[PDB]
C-alpha cells in the first residue's frame, strides 16, 4: 500500500534509536512518491526521445542524472549501478 | 528475491509492478526497477540521515514534521530537490 | 513530557 515499513528499515540503519511519528511517515511517503513519479516520468519521454519502446537502466540513470542536484546526483548514481551490478550477478 | 540480490530494502517487485501499471512505456527491462528502488532508498536515507539530526540537535527521540522541514530548508541540495513539494 | 507528543502524533509502529 505504501512504503513506510522500507522507510523504517533505512531509518533503522541511519539512525537506530531514533524514531518517527506518524505524521512524518506520511510525508516521507510523500517524498517518495513524487521522486518516483519525478524519476519515471522523464524515464518515459527519454524512450520516447530515442525511438525506444522499452525503459532501460540507461533511461533510468539519465532521467536521475537530470532531475537531481549536485551530490545527489552523484551518489544515487553509484547506488543504483551499485544495485544493478548485484543484482545482475546474484 | 529480487531486492535481496540487488543488495536492497526497497521492494524492487513493487517498484516493476508500478513501471508496468503507469503505462510509461510498452516494455520495462529488468534492471529498470533495481536501479530506481535503489535511487528511492538512497534519497531516503540522506533525508532521514538530516531529518534524523535535526531530532538529535532537538534534544528529541524520534522525527516529526517540523524535523523534515528543517532538514530540507537547510539542505541546499534537498531543498532543491523537495522544496516544491 | 513526550506522551503529550505522542497523544497529538503517534509514534509509526512497525507491529
Ligand atoms: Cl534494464
Amino acid at each position: 500500500e505504501s512504503y513506510s515499513i522500507y522507510v523504517y528499515k533505512v531509518l533503522k540503519q541511519v539512525h537506530p534509536d531514533t524514531g518517527i511519528s506518524s505524521k512524518a511517515m506520511g510525508i516521507m511517503n510523500s517524498f517518495v512518491n513524487d521522486i518516483f513519479e519525478r524519476i519515471a516520468g522523464e524515464a518515459s519521454r527519454l524512450a520516447h526521445y530515442n525511438k525506444r519502446s522499452t525503459i532501460t537502466s540507461r533511461e533510468i540513470q539519465t532521467a536521475v542524472r537530470l532531475l537531481l542536484p549536485g551530490e545527489l546526483a552523484k551518489h544515487a548514481v553509484s547506488e543504483g549501478t551499485k544495485a544493478v551490478t548485484k543484482y545482475t550477478s546474484a | 528475491t529480487r531486492s535481496s540480490r540487488a543488495g536492497l530494502q526497497f521492494p524492487v517487485g513493487r517498484v516493476h509492478r508500478l513501471l508496468r501499471k503507469g503505462n510509461y512505456s510498452e516494455r520495462v527491462g529488468a534492471g529498470a526497477p533495481v536501479y530506481l528502488a535503489a535511487v528511492l532508498e538512497y534519497l531516503t536515507a540522506e533525508i532521514l540521515e538530516l531529518a534524523g539530526n535535526a531530532a538529535r540537535d532537538n534534544k528529541k527521540t524520534r522525527i516529526i514534521p517540523r524535523h523534515l522541514q528543517l532538514a530540507i530548508r537547510n539542505d541546499e541540495e534537498l531543498n532543491k530537490l523537495l522544496g516544491r513539494v | 513530557g513526550d506522551s503529550e507528543s505522542e497523544i497529538e502524533d503517534e509514534t509509526f509502529n512497525p507491529s
